[PDB]
RNA sequence: AGUAGAAACAAGGCC
RNA sequence: GGCCUGCU
């Protein structure tokens, strides 16, 4: 007899044991070198949906540009980026009439969060492409070295401290005849208009990682800093508009989708009557990204904004615009090899414009050929589409109008549909008197979106009768069922440290309980499993136990100097208290009765060396990204003990040419704990205000020099001590 | 404009004395000689150095009016003599001693 | 009338003055006004404070000019000339530290004597009106408040002045100073009222120079200014224009919806080339286990000293020769090294005390098996540009491979239970719910199951030698190092065991990236004859090693012992997921449990303990010549565990690719089984997309003939 | 006095002085942020790396001062060269067991004072009656409920401003709380922990925790309370019903 | 050789 | 041969 588990779906139902058609316990596909080829291979894709579009040159960045709106209307099921702007503009009148005061509302909330908004929020943001070095870095590195040039070339509006003043500094740099950058190898460079226009209008890219669920792997882009604060403003009234859409499903976590998609089969289902039969289909659309052309959101955000001050129109009409001329910067190049030599060679991607292509193997060869005429300045403009998922909100709200379009009041006929729209997946569950008129109406349905630019992926997409579908790994078959396989990599040691990673493995495990329908035995079985992992990963054994590592002889001490050994924590090498009842305690709190006072007193000291807190937002927060997900933080409760450290950094700066970042971290860290030691606020709430620092602390140093002598440990000799003292300090900031 | 006059000045015996006056319609005194500089006497109670105990500088606030006793004149104090406030000067008179 | 300030008043005030212009963002030459009055305001708060000491006692200490000294104590300590944050700070310290009220209003100064604040304020008017003003507009002040005016009069409630004349003697002065130097100025025809308390403001957004032009070419084709397009946008309404594209488009724009049918869909095509080869890191139907039979835990106890001991349980060691060479290696290298380990263990053997962690010498057998220094040396393109074979790195499609039957009978094995538990679990806190008793009842009875297969043998052996593949690597990463492949089981009799398969030498490993290769070369005892099934060793070299006498019915075997020696290499990322393999358990019985709870939710009671021993119901879990063959659920466990298990240890883009696209069609037919009436818009599209990802995987191969085979028994 | 001390310190040094005389009170968040270190993509598995090293972790530089060097055997526990970015010294993780078995003691009596939502939970589960286990099938609707159960029926701008006045009552600005419950709060917190040195963010963090109402969107059957939501998973299943009550009750 | 798979590893750089 | 780094 052969074993077949798959033959295990003859009796048990596919939906019902969908867990077992998820490999997520394998090492997921990475990719290993240059990211260079699929750039290029996406800028040739997008712009080849739209070659019937027309073309012109950009007269300030000089880069040819491809707009194919209002373009020759399709006449094959390839797909297509020649949306229609009328078609577009009539749709979002359509969804306005359908709710009322939707536009104007949100536009006002988004008006008031522009004109209240504060420079800091885009520090709050993931890697960004920082242009004074053409390169990845964090967003609060890169805003502050795009400050500090911005101030060294006479813009200096953002020291108002608002956002909405950072980018009016932004577009005023648009128009300066030569701006000035620092590179370090310090040599200060001049960049004129046109180069800097391309520097601050384009896109880094690279290759996606950890990505499951495809042979093949993908690229994806960053922008820079000056298009970010657009991007966030336009993003935010798109929030605004989809949480007033019960449609759409980008905004809200994964309960509230599949409370949604409930509500909307039944309303479709128990509404049809018995002459009345309903479809669901299970669309995916193809090249979402690729077909979406920044001018047709321009067009729909111009049209959302009608009726409101010219200075908000302007101010969310400003990312659009950018985004039609966004350039895409190759990538990180490409690596020869020469094996006859036994050598090996990096070009950098900013040759592939010169380079000849005898190194280039066929496939490479012809898409760097096709993707030369677009090549300016080492970077390549990519106007006919968004690149990867910018605009993600806009892009619901457009495929949410093509879901109310057919309301049955603009379908005028028998048949009509609904469904839910989150971008690059949507269900669609069409109701008709019979099958024709099913047929009819998914045929106008997929017409309508090849107006939009919107294209269905034939091959990914199956439509069968209503009570059995899936939305983004969600299975409904009569009721969603649970899968448990796409948290499966969430199971192990997070990688915080040893309290964050107990905590989060024990909060995990009882959400997946909750959420995810995970057994009662299989959730002891995760809870000794994950122990034993936390155990071996921080060699902190029971303690019991003869297992010699490079931290048992310590822990051995501690168990055999405790009287109580059950108080241990597991970090310490003491039993694990924990079980389906205490998933939801922290390590400390559960084992606080039993631990010895002189154990419990050197365990939760303050003054540990270890433990190091920054900012009210980094307490307890971990960012986790989630398989199959974009990234994604979250709560972990946990007791701030000694072993609540911070791991190594990476320490590789040394060896780099921007050696200087580490000093000027140092600096700015000694600068800020000095505040903080003057102002103890400055971590939790923000300080706000346009003096300097030595002026307030200064000035704070008189003050509490006074008034804790007034009453305290301070004495006149110490007192008058402080205040010649801050003479001091004012004239040496004189001189 | 607000406006100075001295009175008093002239010639004078070698450690004898003099009374000046100043009328306006902090104040002062200052002098003047050839081969150096404006060299300070008073103000108002303080004094240059090379002047204490000999000059005394007093005020009336009633008839707007300032006086420079000054006792035990030398040759070395042979100069014109102004009064000033704050901003203002006089037109100076002169001693010689 | 801003001479007068660049005039009279000190610098110090005058950017004070400047700096509380900017504070709250109005234009100093709109009304300058404001300025000369504030700034007066704040410089009488200074000459009001300043010349003003106090020592020990009350009765302020008043000197000219403060000596040097620690009397320095100022009288009156300012509040304005200070930002609004910093004036509030000293609001709340001075409330907090003097017990006092707190005001809801800007003070000006503070005082110890009285212990409270002053708000002076001079203003053009005469003062018994502006003070009872200022006092409506604070609420219940406590704080003593003091105003001049012009005209040289003081006042203040309480009949309260709270230093000496002379100091108010100068402030009226100062006062007339100011006004009678306007004289010479001329100011009264607005400095008596030019201020009226105006606040307001109008955002100003304007797209401007070139960025203007940007959005000139940012528009629809036949669009020229964004003025006229925003103005068309604005005049735009619905008339029926989706209708009239919709009617003119094509009509081959379509869905059309293709049934699918019973005999719709077509078995998935394999790809025909060389048969599949071994890709494991390990040995796992082929394994022999040499045993010492001591009471230590997994952890417990120390590599080296224990791989020895089982090693010297074994007689019968001969001159190890080639039987299978590796077809494109030195065979005479993996000789070498073999004999090369057995030396050196005896090596440690005789020394003192056995070493925790041993490294091994680098000679050039073990150079050319863990691949020493031949990746090629990084130069710059300027330098190597004329090379006629420089080139790209080899990227294309990977080599088609068919698939071979022993990949089956190696996952039929991996299912099947065994004469020891591989699995001795940690401990929880004691149940207490009786939810808790089911739930650890359920567990006790998976344990019962899984930990008899060979699933869970293989889960212990990859996390271990990940596990110490990883260490050594991330602390030895120049020296070659010797781990020893060991596993702790326990047996029926309930005596614990250790087993030893072979060897793995660990080399160079200095990995940055998670895709950086360390390489490694693995020896294995076994005794399976390599010339049965040469395909499967297509990467392996086996030499004959000894013999092996195991007591059985027909005299005694004395059959051959042989050792599979092979290059292998992993990474970081590679390493990680291997050495969490334990949550294929997880996978495969919340599959299990799933079941259970699914089926007891229609029968009002647990079915755990009839579904485990009653073993009445059973699942289709594979298939015989006779036809599909169903099994008990723990034999579904297993199934599920080893499904798993072989997921994690032939992991690859592949499996990945497959899964999905196999997945829909798995949805596809289930729908079609449901009488679902499913249909599709490009079925063929769908079967090109699973087939690409079928190219020399074992694993996904099976998968695919599992899934063909699935299909045969469905649609029916 | 030593505060003042190191800010003449730092302005002694022309790099640092202009670094404060430059920069502006607003761009203390950027600037704080400031850092080289990327933030990490897969954790786990450098976690899992890094723990292999000698010196894997980090601590400030008054380590080297409370810690020895080497323990009674010889192995390292901390090592002088600082982090990339710090001026904090990279240590081994037994300084932190160390730490734990010979470092210096305190009174932890507050520290359940402080962390008031955690103590209350271990409080109502330790007083909690189970009962028995009913299996039939559970019809989980989805619904909009509060997790915390400790919620002083404020939102978190409204109890940021109590938090401050509680913890930093002189950073507090114009904003004098003008709703009683708030005072009284405030008077609570601020006599309960009136001594606290814990630390100041941390306790901040804990009180917005206890007090600022928080709702979260869940799978529920039932229940529907505040503290029948925080043992969800242990009362609810997929065909088990699990009756609790817990100690509060 | 080996790992791996649309491009890489099989140490890097600095003296 | 000596020393530096391992997400920069």
């Amino acid at each position: 007899m052969d074993v077949n588990p798959t033959l295990l779906f003859l009796k048990v139902p596919a939906q019902n044991a969908i867990s077992t058609t998820f490999p997520y316990t394998g090492d997921p596909p990475y990719s290993h070198g240059t990211g260079t080829g699929y750039t290029m291979d996406t800028v040739n894709r997008t712009h080849q949906y739209s070659e019937k579009g027309r073309w012109t040159t950009n007269t300030e960045t000089g880069a040819p540009q491809l707009n194919p709106i209002d373009g020759p209307l399709p006449e094959d099921n390839e797909p297509s980026g020649y949306a229609q702007t009328d078609c577009v503009l009539e749709a979002m009148a359509f969804l306005e009439e359908s709710h009322p005061g939707i536009f104007e509302n949100s536009c006002l909330e988004t008006m008031e969060v522009v004109q209240q908004t504060r420079v800091d929020k885009l520090t709050q943001g993931r890697q960004t492409y920082d242009w004074t070095l053409n390169r990845n870095q964090p967003a609060a590195t890169a805003l502050a070295n795009t400050i500090e040039v911005f101030r060294s070339n006479g813009l200096t509006a953002n020291e108002s401290g608002r956002l909405i003043d950072f980018l009016k500094d932004v577009m005023e740099s648009m128009d300066k005849e030569e701006m000035e950058i620092t590179t370090h190898f310090k040599k200060k460079q001049r960049l004129n208009k046109r180069s800097y226009l391309i520097r601050a209008l384009t896109l880094n890219t690279m290759t996606k990682d950890a990505e499951r669920g495809k042979l093949k792997r993908r690229a994806i882009a960053t922008p820079g800093m000056q298009i970010r604060g657009f991007v966030y403003f336009v993003e935010t009234l798109a929030r605004s508009i989809c949480e007033k859409l019960e449609q759409s499903g980008l905004p809200v976590g994964g309960n509230e989708k599949k409370a949604k998609l409930a509500n909307v089969v039944r309303k479709m289902m128990t509404n049809s009557q018995d002459t009345e039969l309903s479809f669901t289909i299970t669309g995916d659309n193809t090249k979402w990204n690729e077909n979406q052309n920044p001018r047709m959101f321009l067009a729909m955000i111009t049209y959302i904004t009608r009726n409101q001050p010219e200075w908000f129109r302007n101010v969310l009409s400003i990312a659009p615009i950018m985004f039609s001329n966004k350039m895409a910067r190759l990538g990180k190049g490409y690596m020869f090899e020469s094996k006859s030599m036994k050598l090996r060679t990096q070009i950098p991607a900013e040759m592939l414009a010169s380079i000849d292509l005898k190194y280039f193997n066929d496939s490479t060869r012809k898409k760097i050929e096709k993707i030369r005429p677009l090549l300016i300045d080492g970077t390549a403009s990519l106007s006919p589409g968004m690149m990867m998922g910018m605009f993600n909100m806009l892009s619901t709200v457009l495929g949410v109008s093509i879901l109310n379009l057919g309301q049955k009041r603009y379908t005028k006929t028998t048949y009509w549909w609904d469904g839910l729209q989150s971008s690059d997946d949507f269900a669609l569950i069409v109701n008709a008197p019979n099958h024709e008129g099913i047929q009819a109406g998914v045929d106008r349905f997929y017409r309508t979106c090849k107006l939009l630019g919107i294209n269905m992926s034939k091959k990914k997409s199956y439509i069968n009768r209503t009570g059995t579908f899936e939305f983004t790994s969600f299975f409904y078959r009569y009721g969603f069922v649970a899968n448990f396989s796409m948290e499966l990599p969430s199971f192990g040691v997070s990688g915080i440290n040893e309290s964050a990673d107990m905590s989060i493995g024990v909060t995990v495990i009882k959400n997946n309980m909750i959420n995810n329908d995970l057994g009662p035995a299989t959730a002891q079985m995760a809870l000794q499993l994950f122990i034993k992992d936390y155990r071996y990963t921080y060699r902190c054994h029971r303690g019991d136990t003869q297992i010699q590592t490079r931290r048992s002889f310590e822990i051995k001490k501690l168990w055999e100097q405790t009287r109580s050994k059950a108080g241990l924590l597991v970090s310490d090498g003491g039993p694990n208290l924990y079980n389906i009842r205490n998933l939801h305690i922290p390590e400390v709190c559960l084992k606080w009765e039993l631990m010895d006072e002189d154990y419990q007193g050197r365990l939760c000291n303050p003054l540990n060396p270890f433990v190091s807190h920054k900012e009210i937002e980094s307490v307890n927060n971990a960012v986790m990204m989630p398989a199959h997900g974009p990234a994604k933080n979250m709560e972990y409760d946990a007791v701030a003990t000694t072993h609540s450290w911070i791991p190594k950094r990476n320490r590789s700066i040394l060896n780099t040419s921007q050696r200087g970042i580490l000093e000027d971290e140092q600096m700015y860290q000694k600068c800020c704990n000095l505040f903080e030691k003057f102002f103890p606020s400055s971590s939790y709430r923000r300080p706000v205000g346009i003096s300097s620092m030595v002026e307030a602390m200064v000035s704070r140093a008189r003050i509490d020099a006074r008034i804790d002598f007034e009453s305290g440990r301070i004495k006149k000799e110490e007192f008058a001590e402080i205040m010649k003292i801050c003479s001091t300090i004012e004239e040496l900031r004189r001189q | 404009q607000v406006q100075l006059q001295e009175s008093g000045g002239g010639l004078v015996q070698a450690g004898d004395s003099l009374r000046l006056s100043c009328a306006a319609s902090i104040m002062a005194w200052f002098r003047q000689t050839p081969g150096k500089e404006r060299e300070l006497v008073a103000r108002l109670q303080y004094y240059r150095d090379s002047v204490k105990g000999r000059f005394t500088l007093s005020r009336d606030n009633a008839k707007n009016t300032l006086y420079l006793q000054m006792n035990s004149l030398k040759p070395e104090d042979t100069a014109v003599y102004y009064c000033a406030f704050t901003d203002y000067w006089g037109q100076g008179t002169q001693v010689t001693v | 009338m801003e001479d007068f300030v660049r005039q009279c008043f000190n610098p110090m005030i005058v950017e004070l003055a400047e700096k509380a212009m900017k504070e709250y963002g109005e234009d100093l030459k709109i009304e300058t006004n404001k300025f000369a009055a504030i700034c007066t305001h704040l410089e009488v708060c200074f000459m009001y404070s300043d010349f003003h000491f106090i020592n020990e006692r009350g009765e302020s200490i008043i000197v000219e000019s403060g000596d040097p000294n620690a009397l320095l104590k100022h009288r009156f300590e300012i509040i304005e000339g200070r930002d609004r944050t910093m004036a509030w700070t000293v609001v709340n310290s001075i409330c907090n530290t003097t017990g006092a009220e707190k005001p809801k209003f800007l003070p000006d100064l503070y005082d110890y004597k009285e212990n409270r604040f002053i708000e002076i304020g001079v203003t053009r008017r005469e003062v018994h009106i502006y003070y009872l003003e200022k006092a409506n507009k604070i609420k219940s002040e406590k704080t003593h408040i003091h105003i001049f005016s012009f005209t040289g009069e003081e006042m203040a409630t309480k009949a309260d002045y709270t230093l000496d004349e002379e100091s108010r003697a100068r402030i009226k002065t100062r006062l007339f100073t100011i006004r009678q130097e306007m004289a010479s100025r001329g100011l009264w025809d607005s400095f008596r009222q030019s201020e009226r308390g105006e606040e307001t403001i109008e955002e100003r957004f304007e797209i401007t120079g070139t960025m203007r032009r940007l959005a000139d070419q940012s528009l629809p084709p036949n669009f020229s200014s964004l003025e006229n397009f925003r103005a068309y946008v604005d005049g735009f309404e619905p008339n029926g224009y989706i209708e009239g594209k919709l009617s003119q488009m094509s009509k081959e724009v379509n869905a059309r919806i293709e049934p699918f049918l019973k005999t719709t869909p077509r078995p998935l095509r394999l790809p025909d080339g060389p048969p599949c080869s071994q890709r494991s890191k390990f040995l796992l139907m082929d394994a022999l286990k040499l045993s010492i039979e001591d009471p230590s835990h997994e952890g417990e106890g120390i590599p080296l000293y224990d791989a020895i001991k089982c090693m010297r349980t074994f007689f019968g060691w001969k001159e190890p020769n080639v039987v299978k060479p590796h077809e494109k290696g030195i065979n005479p290298n993996y000789l070498l090294a073999w004999k090369q380990v057995l030396a050196e263990l005896q090596d440690i053997e005789n020394e003192e005390k056995i070493p925790k962690t041993k490294n091994m010498k680098k000679t050039s057998q073990l150079k050319w098996a863990l691949g020493e220094n031949m990746a090629p040396e990084k130069v710059d393109f300027d330098d190597c540009k004329d090379v006629s074979d420089l080139k790209q790195y080899d990227s294309d499609e990977p080599e088609l491979r068919s698939l071979a039957s022993w990949i089956q009978s190696e996952f039929n094995k991996a299912c099947e239970l065994t004469d020891s538990s591989w699995i001795e679990l940690d401990e929880i806190g004691e149940d207490v719910a009786p939810i808790e008793h089911i739930a650890s009842m359920r567990r006790n009875y998976f344990t019962a199951e899984v930990s008899h297969c060979r699933a869970t043998e293989y889960i212990m052996k990859g996390v271990y030698i990940n596990t110490a593949l990883l260490n050594a690597s991330c602390a030895a990463m120049d020296d070659f190092q010797l781990i020893p492949m060991i596993s702790k089981c326990r047996t029926k009799e309930g005596r614990r065991k250790t087993n030893l398969y072979g060897f793995i030498i660990k080399g160079r490993s200095h990995l940055r990236n998670d895709t950086d290769v360390v390489n490694f070369v693995s020896m294995e005892f076994s005794l399976t004859d390599p010339r049965l099934e040469p395909h499967k060793w297509e990467k392996y070299c086996v030499l004959e090693i000894g013999d092996m006498l195991l007591r059985s019915a027909i005299g005694q075997v004395s059959r051959p012992m042989f050792l599979y020696v092979r290059t292998n290499g992993t990474s970081k990322i590679k390493m990680k997921w291997g050495m969490e393999m334990r949550r294929c358990l997880l996978q495969s019985l919340q599959q299990i449990e799933s079941m259970i709870e699914a089926e007891s939710s229609v029968k009002e009671k647990d079915m755990t303990k009839e579904f485990f021993e009653n073993k009445s119901e059973t699942w289709p879990i594979g298939e015989s010549p006779k036809g599909v063959e169903e099994g008990s659920i723990g034999k579904v466990c297993r199934t599920l565990l080893a499904k798993s298990v072989f997921n994690s240890l032939y992991a690859s883009p592949q499996l990945e690719g497959f899964s999905a696209e196999s997945r829909k069609l798995l949805l596809i037919v289930q729908a079609l089984r449901d009488n679902l009436e499913p249909g599709t818009f490009d079925l063929g599209g769908l079967y090109e997309a699973i087939e690409e990802c079928l190219i020399n995987d074992p694993w996904v191969l099976l998968n695919a003939s599992w899934f063909n085979s699935f299909l045969t028994h469905a649609l029916r | 006095m030593e505060r003042i001390k190191e800010l003449r310190d730092l302005m002694s040094q022309s790099r640092t002085r202009e670094i404060l005389t430059k920069t502006t009170v607003d761009h203390m968040a950027i600037i704080k942020k400031y850092t080289s270190g990327r933030q990490e993509k897969n954790p786990a598995l450098r976690m899992k790396w890094m723990m292999a090293m000698k010196y894997p972790i980090t601590a400030d530089k008054r380590i080297m001062e409370m810690i020895p060097e080497r323990n009674e055997q010889g192995q390292t526990l901390w090592s002088k060269t600082n982090d990339a970015g710090s001026d904090r010294v990279m240590v081994s993780p037994l300084a932190v067991t160390w730490w734990n078995r010979n470092g210096p003691t305190t009174s932890a009596v507050h520290y359940p004072k402080i962390y008031k939502t955690y103590f209350e939970k271990v409080e109502r589960l330790k007083h909690g009656t189970f009962g028995p286990v009913h299996f039939r099938n559970q019809v989980k609707i989805r619904r909009r409920v509060d997790i915390n159960p400790g919620h002083a029926d404020l939102s978190a701008k409204e109890a940021q401003d109590v938090i401050m006045e509680v913890v930093f009552p002189n950073e507090v600005g114009a904003r004098i709380l003008t709703s009683e419950s708030q005072l009284t709060i405030t008077k609570e917190k601020k006599e309960e922990l009136q001594d606290c040195k814990i630390s100041p963010l941390m306790v901040a963090y804990m009180l917005e925790r206890e007090l600022v109402r928080k709702t979260r969107f869940l799978p529920v059957a039932g229940g529907t309370s505040s503290v029948y939501i925080e043992v969800l998973h242990l009362t609810q299943g997929t065909c088990w019903e699990q009756m609790y009550t817990p100690g509060g009750e």
